[PDB]
């Protein structure tokens, strides 16, 4: 999918809430930038595969469809997660794991009313259009 | 039909030819029976009974008279006349029945006794049980749920979405 | 324990949960959302309390199950559209 590096932090701390102490890994997240040599290198070391930079509708839908299959992974990462720590192969983390609830919390709760005539308001602005 | 110009017209034809427009509405065939209007001359649309008594109680339907229905009933020449009259009788109601499930909300069984020219509360208990209409809390039968609001809370997407899709498709194909 | 649709809140449950009276209610959610626990707001001619969360629980295994269980509902609508918008858009994908 993406994102062949992962940055890793060694952190200490007493983990606040009571429990035993150890090294572990704290995550810090990582991109992938160039420098003007580096990007003019690797544009003319591809040059058979680049995309157009402007996108276009094939790509465009494309890109949707990536979305959707990194988000279908995603969750299913998290599924395996989740039923790995309700199976007891893993110790509840008891922290984190309600940022997950959160991300639960966060569902946007589509088809209310207010939501939806909004929503039909704006794609029928774009359909005027199209 | 074809061979009307070798033939004579007995009444009887007649007879039967109004028969079978009123066949169509015992069986609420009333398409049919304008077509077969048509097929009739226009003369004996308005001059021959035997026309004219079908040709009469589906106007009478057409217009939502049914007590004219009711009350022509015993304008008919034959039995022959009665059976179909009795069917319509039923396909008659059977129309009332609907035309009261989509107009109307809550309906009284008082006031429903003169609608459907019923005499007898039991048989309206037949509808009762036959097309079961759900009585309320004061002996209101309720349409409510026949209209009802569907459609307007979700938002179809998918099927927007596959609208979305052909129009990219058809944007973007070589052709 | 909202079904996390009807998150709405009524006044008269409130007032028969904490036992407090229905004029408490609403400084008691004030001071809730006051503290940093609640992000709702609160109506009055309907006396509704309108429910947003950012503070977050402690777990359980039944809990896990069961939200586990809806993270694999959401995925598979999730897979079951992505099916469907590959399919459908196969020859504009390329």
């Amino acid at each position: 999918l993406g994102l062949p590096t992962e940055a890793y932090i060694s952190v200490e701390e007493v983990h606040d809430d009571g429990t035993p102490t150890s090294k572990t890994f704290e995550h810090v997240t990582s991109e992938i930038g160039a420098e003007e040599a580096e990007e003019v290198g690797v544009e003319h070391l591809l040059r058979d595969i680049k995309d157009t930079t402007v996108g276009t509708l094939s790509q465009r839908i494309t890109n949707q469809v990536h979305g959707l299959k990194g988000l279908n992974s995603k969750l299913l990462d998290i599924r395996s997660y989740l039923e790995k720590v309700a199976t007891g192969k893993l110790p509840i983390n008891h922290q984190i794991i309600y940022q997950l609830q959160d991300v639960f919390n966060l569902l946007p709760d589509v088809s209310l009313q207010e939501f939806v005539k909004a929503f039909y308001l704006k794609t029928n602005d774009q359909m005027v259009v199209v | 039909f074809d061979y009307k110009e070798q033939l004579p017209e007995s009444a009887y034809m007649h007879q039967l030819l109004g028969l079978n427009l009123l066949f169509l509405l015992s069986q609420n065939r009333v398409a049919e029976f304008h077509t077969e209007l048509e097929r009739l001359p226009a003369k004996d649309i308005q001059t021959n009974v035997y026309i004219k008594h079908p040709v009469s109680l589906e106007q009478y339907l057409m217009e939502g008279s049914y007590n004219k229905v009711f009350l022509a009933k015993g304008n008919i020449p034959a039995e022959s006349y009665t059976f179909f009259i009795d069917i319509l009788l039923d396909t008659i109601r059977d129309e009332i029945a609907g035309c009261i499930e989509k107009a109307y909300e809550k309906i009284l069984f008082t006031e429903a006794t003169r609608i459907l020219f019923f005499n007898t509360p039991k048989k309206m208990t037949d509808y009762a049980k036959k097309r079961g209409w759900v009585l309320g809390p004061n002996n209101y039968y309720s349409f409510a749920s026949q209209q009802q609001k569907p459609e307007d809370t979700t938002i179809p997407s998918t099927e927007l979405a596959k609208q979305v899709i052909e129009y990219a498709r058809q944007l973007e194909m070589i052709v | 324990t909202r079904p996390a649709n009807h998150r709405q809140l009524t006044f008269e449950e409130i007032a028969k949960s904490a036992k407090i009276t229905v004029n408490e209610v609403e400084l008691l959610v004030m001071k809730a959302l006051s503290v940093g626990l609640v992000k709702g707001s609160i109506d009055e001619v309907d006396k509704r309390v309108h429910m947003t969360w950012v503070q977050p629980r402690v777990l359980d295994l039944q809990q896990i199950k069961g939200m586990k269980d809806r993270l694999e509902f959401w995925c598979t609508d999730v897979k079951s559209m992505e099916m469907l918008v590959e399919h459908q858009a196969h020859d504009i994908l390329t």
